[PDB]
């Protein structure tokens, strides 16, 4: 906020957003996976499982 | 009479020994050039590798 800084070291915390309204479809009942490649370091993905009603805030543990 | 002589064998051998020089000196700045590059050349194919990051993905017709 005061500097332009973009780099995360101790302290910081930061989250992400990824945006797929129109262009990605993604229903109930499926099975995605989101992939996150780093320039360093590891190489983690996140999958998950959309629940059987979609409500405007929904929790995947 | 002798010292004649000895002024031409004198100039003979003197010749002989720059020219041998020149060869000696001309031979070994080639050597040593061709020693550095493969320095070089060796450090180069050691700092040149490959990875491969995140999942295989097969796609099927």
């Amino acid at each position: 906020d005061t500097t332009g800084d973009t780099l995360l070291e101790q302290g910081e915390l930061a989250e992400i957003t990824v945006t797929l309204a129109p262009t990605i479809t993604l229903s109930t009942n499926t099975d995605f996976i989101i992939e996150v490649k780093p320039p360093a370091g590891a190489v983690f993905s996140i999958q998950r499982t959309t629940p059987a009603y979609i409500e405007t805030v929904n929790d995947l543990q | 009479i002798t010292a004649l002589e000895t002024a031409i064998i004198l100039i003979a051998f003197v010749v002989v020994a720059s020219v041998f020089a020149f060869t000696i000196l001309s031979a070994g700045t080639f050597s040593t050039e061709r020693g550095k590059e493969a320095v070089y050349a060796g450090l180069s194919e050691v700092r040149s590798s490959i990875e491969i990051k995140g999942s295989v993905v097969i796609i099927g017709e």
